[PDB]
RNA sequence: GUCGAAUUUGGGUAUAGGGGCGAAAGACUAAUCGAACCAUCUAGUAGCUGGUUCCUGCCGAAGUUUCCCUCAGGAUAGCAGAAGCUCGUAUCAGUUUUAUGAGGUAAAGCGAAUGAUUAGAGGUUCCGGGGUCGAAAUGACCUUGACCUAUUCUCAAACUUUAAAUAUGUAAGAAGUCCUUGUUACUUAAUUGAACGUGGACAUUUGAAUGAAGAGCUUUUAGUGGGCCAUUUUUGGUAAGCAGAACUGGCGAUGCGGGAUGAACCGAACGUAGAGUUAAGGUGCCGGAAUACACGCUCAUCAGACACCACAAAAGGUGUUAG
RNA sequence: GCCCUGAAAAUGGAUGGCGCUCAAGCGUGUUACCUAUACUCUACCGUCAGGGUUGAUAUGAUGCCCUGACGAGUAGGCAGG
RNA sequence: GUGAUUUCUGCCCAGUGCUCUGAAUGUCAAAGUGAAGAAAUUCAACCAAGCGCGGGUAAACGGCGGGAGUAACUAUGACU
RNA sequence: GAAGACAUUGUCAGGUGGGGAGUUUGGCUGGGGCGGCACAUCUGUUAAACGAUAACGCAGAUGUCCUAAGGGGGGCUCAUGGAGAACAGAAAUCUCCAGUAGAACAAAAGGGUAAAAGCCCCCUUGAUUUUGAUUUUCAGUGUGAAUACAAACCAUGAAAGUGUGGCCUAUCGAUCCUUUAGUCCCUCGGAAUUUGAGGCUAGAGGUGCCAGAAAAGUUACCACAGGGAUAACUGGCUUGUGGCAGUCAAGCGUUCAUAGCGACAUUGCUUUUUGAUUCUUCGAUGUCGGCUCUUCCUAUCAUACCGAAGCAGAAUUCGGUAA
RNA sequence: GGUUGCGGCCAUAUCUACCAGAAAGCACCGUUUCCCGUCCGAUCAACUGUAGUUAAGCUGGUAAGAGCCUGACCGAGUAGUGUAGUGGGUGACCAUACGCGAAACUCAGGUGCUGCAAUCU
């Protein structure tokens, strides 16, 4: 009782009903994967400017 | 395969954290020894009737053993483990190889 | 049995080249990538370290992170009715720019330029670009041109 | 019809030696035509009773197990011989001719009290096997090896070659001069620091100073048959020698 | 032996001797060229070719009875030195029989296509009507359809009847034994006068 | 067949279910026997067959991925409905153009590499093997062979310098551009770079075309996981209404006009009606509609009549017609 | 090119049948005509979307009313009865 | 087990079974004995039958072949 | 009378035990069995120039080997051909010129490599510790393998630098149980000490049917749920093969191609052989052969009339209309 | 413009064969105490620019050169290929319609360009 093994037809037609849409995209990316010696000095930049804006402008 | 009987490498010793030398010997498993837990249950379990209550294991089909080294070090014989890969014939020590031969 | 390997199917894909083997020239090196620049990729055989897989033979993505010899690339690829977002960590002997994307950044000094000069003068921007229009009616000469005739040729076999 | 015959060791010894034995006595003189397979090689009768006769040629010089199986072409009506297709499927015991073979418990219990470490000796219509150290023999027949069928240690292709410096004789011989202690030493270690191993061996009177044997080196090796693990570790020899050149 | 119709129209890929395949019969036909193969080109002018018009498969066979059969009708007739047949198709293609899933070698084949010479004939000018003749008797051996043309080159040299005798009556062609060398401009100048000494002169 | 005996037979009595009895058949044990009959546990279990009850409205599938002692079955992703939430020109697209990448198939190539292959020619011998002059030569002189130089015929899914078409990656600006100059433990010989900023500049042609019965996000859940056909590309096979794949369309789930007839072809997708005009096919008659018009061909003692499609070949004709 | 020979199968039979011979055959060109649940326009039902409406309609704002597109369907889902 | 009578019932104890007025220590359970430990325990010695070794056994189950060489040549129901 | 602290009976412990009980006896598959592994994997091709892709498609590989064949630096050039040198020749050692890889790189094949990734020397442990991010198969889970960093400690080199195993593509494994290393930490719950036991973090002992059960046969005495998803018979498609008919002509026919024959090739028909395939039937189409009886076909053995012959007659052979 | 050091693209720069090279620069060249390295001061190290040369190196020029390189109403809108037909043909395959479009061959030209710092009748 052999069987059909193996086919893609039908199968494009099934991906383009709902859509091939992108991810889209974001603002402001995760900064997951990138180099950590970057990331420890970038934490302390944007710490020192949300001070340096608090004190001198108000 | 062989390894030498001095290797040197890192030791993690709470007075070390450097590379000191170590001696390496060869893994050996240790006694079944009895009134652990597993065995203590097993031993309640096979007994009445009944006859085996556990698998046996048969179709084996390996043929080697992975090769497991021990590296004492000899400051402050702090041990540790260390793998190796598949291999029939281990030895260690003997036969520095030398390429030029008759 | 079928075979699935990590380089299966790149006899001809990951070839050198002809008459451009060895190594390679150094302005690959000297080359500099920040985030978010363009890059297309191409996979140099030569290096085996650091290689994409072969799916990523000529797709184009964005810097996102840049290390010691090398650079992370995101890539869109699909799989059944979804886009995944897909990063990679390639030596810089496999990265090279795209010119489409720095001929973007020259056609946009262009478009300062001719905004800053034409409100001087005060009148008609114009800034986009057309599609190539159908072209206008003009006047061809015969003046030292006779319409020379033709007719079809009869059959010759010459073999 | 057809005669599979199969061995399932890679490295074929007793497989080129039927070979040999089958054009001498020349069996083959009904064969339409030989295949050959991956672990054997196969050959085709063009009667029944052609293949017969070459099983029972099998029998007596090698030790085999055999069924058989058939299938329809034809259905034939009228007659109703409906014309099968037969087949014999052949299997060779996989000991070769001077394996390292660790006997299980209960078999070795069962012939002569031989210890479980033996070797093998001939390779014939009956596998003997020979205990080096204490000269032995046993013999095993196809009957009792497939009713638990179990593997060699070694095989021929994991021995070692040794430089023989003496040799002691104790003096007790079964037939070929028996338990002569021999004090030998690997090529490789012989020109670096002094290391020397001291064996008996049935190689007593074929075996002379300043000469290489081959065998098999326990010492260096990490097996991991069940049957190897359940030992007395400490009575395992260390070098088993094998053969001479 | 399968007639030839199972093995008519190129349905598979080609599939040539090689270190894959290790094992082919031998062909049919060995013997390409016949009559008087040592002669110039200045001998016989005329050339006659026998060009296929169906994409077929020819049999090495089919090439070999074809090949006897337009020889002893020309030899008997006009001698057998004076024409020259050069049989222009090699069978490689090699074809598959299942002798009860893949298939044994079973022979070799050609791969014939359209507009595809097979035979050509380089004679003299008064030795046509037995050429022509001669390649109608082969026509009945090949399955298909295949047609004659005379061709307008100077035999085997792909240069026409008029082209060549200009070439030749100045001095610009030397004999190398079967067929002609030609002068280039490009070159050296040197050793363009050990070769050709009647040009330059 | 046998008929005075291992004979036939009544009544009494013994042997009971994994037990009996057997001059041996797995026979017999109340029409039940390769393990009886009756009741209960029992409504035993089933991935396997059969059935599954009222109407209308709206949306509307799957035979494919991975894993399983898995292949007549499930889990999982997919397709599907339902309930919606946040918002309302957002910015998206089974598409093209402009720019720019990537590939090694169709073809092509062998006086280009590797690997096959035809024919002679020109050469070369302290150096393949045979004759001759030869006491011999590392001599002269023929032949047969090897190599070598320039040519010649023909090839390749696992050969290639070159190399399409069709497909496919991204870019075509607000999160953008430019000037001023703050932050840090990174970085630099160096306030040099880096990354993120402050503040100012630059708007409706704010950066190609066309479209947008809205765009984005989530929750939950049904059925399905036996598929098949056609054109083109293809593998095994001599071939098959055969087996196995690729892209799209289709039947399954779908009628209607046409092919007399048909799941799949050609037209065309459907609420109930009236009028009009057509598609595919048709107009001697059955049959709605020109026994219309126009130029020729064919006469068959088997004519011929319409795609898929229900068949015909090599080869011959002073039958006839035009070259 | 058409036509004939090549061209042999079993119930009686199939250009669909009748029949057709300067065709009702083959090649080909021009117009006319026949008709589908398809297209155009109007009425009717329903579903959906965008809307108007505090005066009452002694009522139904789960209503009344306006404008526009759409309608095939097994397995299955929901809704009004 | 074989199946009246007459007539015969050949060779083989290796395998598998069966069996014994056969040798002694290879294997060898519980209980018991000795040592270490504070004790649970651990370790060693001792160690019945049976197995193993040796002998008998075919009107017990069963089995009954091949290969060479012998004063050229020749190779047996000879011989080795 | 015999027997006697033995037997006997009671409890635990070895041996024996188809006399008996309980269960199991893989999957894929051109029916099922035998084989094979397409059951985990790798290279080249099929594969139709991104990626993805099937069959019991084709040509082959793997269950390893290695303290150097791993890591770093320095020197140097190989295959092969040509010309030379006592013994020395086709092959030893020595030298020179040409030498784009035609060599070598542990192994299958395909990439890659020339002041190296090859050959020869010098020094070594990065084949190490701590856990994360990512790629491939993919559900974007596991396992295997790999890439790029960070924090440590080191190797090598003058230094730049490279090194987290083998120049890159394969070489391998869950819970439970046992075991070892690590902090020498946590717990044994009336309270302590010492043994023992249980935990945490990281390894090994293995499942090859490779996402992982512990597993022998037979049924011709057979049983049940089912399957035309699937065999044995008819029909259907197919024509290799079997049967039959053409063309073309080398030659036979004592001297001549076709009276009669027809090598080497080549086009067809037929469904009375036999294969192939699985479409129809397994809630049954009664499955050989003969006997009996009717009808049909022509590819004609006889009978009717004819044509040709190497047809004198006779006898025969070839062909036509003809069932 | 010549040369040197350091490069970029990596033959229009290489390969075979001859010829020419002022000035400076390179280079050949001269020694063996030291440092170091070899069977060997040849390669490598060190010392002298002194004793000697442009002979080679190196740059440049010639060749109806070999190779390479851009081209072209050169071959060719050919081979191929996307889409469409109730188009042809018994089939094999071929025509037309709307589009895209090679390679070989043939001929004509070409034989390195340039960056930073230095130094030269």
């Amino acid at each position: 009782a052999k069987s059909k093994n193996h086919t893609a037809h039908n199968q494009t037609r099934k991906a383009h009903r709902n859509g091939i849409k992108k991810p889209k995209t974001y603002k402001y990316p995760s900064l997951k994967g990138v180099d950590p010696k970057f990331r420890r000095n970038h934490k302390h930049a944007l710490h020192g400017t949300a001070k340096a804006l608090a004190a001198a402008k108000k | 395969v062989n390894v030498p009987k001095t290797r040197k490498t890192y030791c993690k010793g709470k007075t070390c954290r450097k590379h000191t030398q170590h001696k390496v010997t060869q893994y050996k498993a240790g006694k079944a020894s009895l009134f652990a837990q597993g065995k203590r249950r097993y031993d309640r379990k096979q007994s009445g009737f009944g006859g085996q209550t556990k698998p046996v294991f048969h179709k084996k089909a390996k043929t080697t053993k992975k090769v497991v080294l021990r590296l004492e070090c000899v400051k402050c014989k702090t041990r540790a483990q260390l793998t190796l890969k598949r291999c029939k014939h281990f030895e260690l020590g003997g036969e520095k190889k030398q390429k030029g031969q008759a | 049995g079928k075979s699935h390997g990590y380089r299966s199917r790149t006899r001809y894909m990951f070839q050198r080249d002809f008459r451009k083997h060895g190594a390679v020239h150094l302005s690959t090196y000297l080359k500099v990538y920040k985030v978010g620049d363009i890059v297309d990729i191409k996979a140099n055989g030569s290096i085996q370290k650091g290689m994409p897989h072969k799916f990523y033979q000529g797709k184009t993505g964005v810097v996102y992170n840049v290390t010691k010899s090398s650079v992370g690339v995101i890539i869109n690829k699909m799989v059944g009715n979804r886009y995944l977002e897909k990063r990679l960590n390639l030596r810089v002997e496999h990265i090279k720019h795209s010119k489409c994307r720095q001929e973007f950044l020259e056609r946009v000094k262009a478009n300062a330029a001719k905004r800053a000069e034409a409100k001087a003068q005060g009148v008609a921007v114009q800034l986009k670009r057309q599609p190539a229009q159908p072209r206008e009616s003009r006047i061809v000469s015969t003046e030292g041109n006779v319409p020379q005739t033709l007719a079809p040729v009869p059959y010759e076999t010459f073999i | 019809a057809t005669v599979q015959i199969r061995q399932k060791v890679p490295h074929k010894r007793t497989f080129l030696f039927l070979e040999q034995l089958i054009l001498k006595h020349n069996a083959h003189v009904d064969t339409i035509s030989i295949s050959e397979a991956k672990d054997g090689l196969d050959f085709f009768y063009a009667q029944k009773n052609h293949a017969v006769k070459m099983i029972d040629f099998l029998n007596a010089v090698v030790p085999i197990k055999h069924k058989k199986s058939e299938e329809l072409i034809s259905q034939d009506t009228h007659t109703g011989a409906s014309t099968y297709k037969f087949s014999y499927s052949v299997e060779i015991v996989p000991i070769c001719k001077d394996d390292l073979v660790v006997l299980p418990k209960k078999l070795a219990k069962s012939m002569g009290n031989i210890s479980q470490f033996v070797l093998c000796s001939k390779i014939s219509n009956t596998v003997q096997f020979m205990d080096p150290t204490t000269l032995q023999t046993a013999d095993l027949s196809p009957s009792v090896y497939w009713r638990a069928p179990f593997n060699a240690l070694a095989d021929v292709t994991q021995l070692v070659e040794f430089i023989v410096l003496d040799v002691d004789s104790t003096g007790i011989s079964r037939g070929n001069r028996v338990l002569a202690d021999i004090t030998v030493a690997r090529t490789s270690d012989l020109g670096v620091n002094d290391q020397v191993y001291y064996v008996r061996s049935h190689l007593g009177g074929i075996c002379h100073a300043g000469d290489s044997v081959m065998g098999y080196f326990i010492a260096n090796s990490n097996y991991n048959s069940d049957l190897f693990d359940g030992l007395n570790i400490d009575y395992v020899p260390d070098v088993v020698l094998v053969k001479k050149l | 032996r399968r007639p030839a119709r199972c093995y008519r129209y190129q349905k598979n890929k080609p599939y040539p001797k090689s270190r894959y395949n290790r094992a082919v019969p031998d062909s049919k036909i060995r013997i390409y060229d016949l009559g008087k193969k040592k002669a110039t080109v200045d001998e016989f002018p005329l050339c006659v070719h026998l060009v296929s018009n169906e994409l077929e498969q020819l049999s090495s066979e089919a090439l070999e009875a074809a090949r006897i059969c337009a020889n002893k009708y020309m030899t008997t007739v006009s001698g057998r030195d004076a024409f020259h047949l050069r049989v222009r198709v090699h069978p490689f293609h090699v074809l598959r029989i299942n002798k009860m899933a893949w298939g044994k070698p079973h022979g070799l084949a050609a791969r014939v296509d359209i507009g595809q010479i097979i035979f050509s004939v380089r004679t003299k000018d008064s030795n046509k009507d037995v050429v022509v003749e001669g390649l109608r008797r082969a026509r009945y051996k090949f399955p298909g359809q295949q047609k004659i043309i005379l061709s307008k080159k100077w035999g085997f040299t792909n240069l026409d009847r008029p082209e060549y005798l200009k070439k030749r009556e100045a001095g610009e062609v030397k004999d190398d034994g079967a067929f002609v060398k030609f002068l280039s401009k490009k070159g050296s100048l040197e050793n363009n006068i050990r070769e050709f000494p009647e040009y330059f002169a």
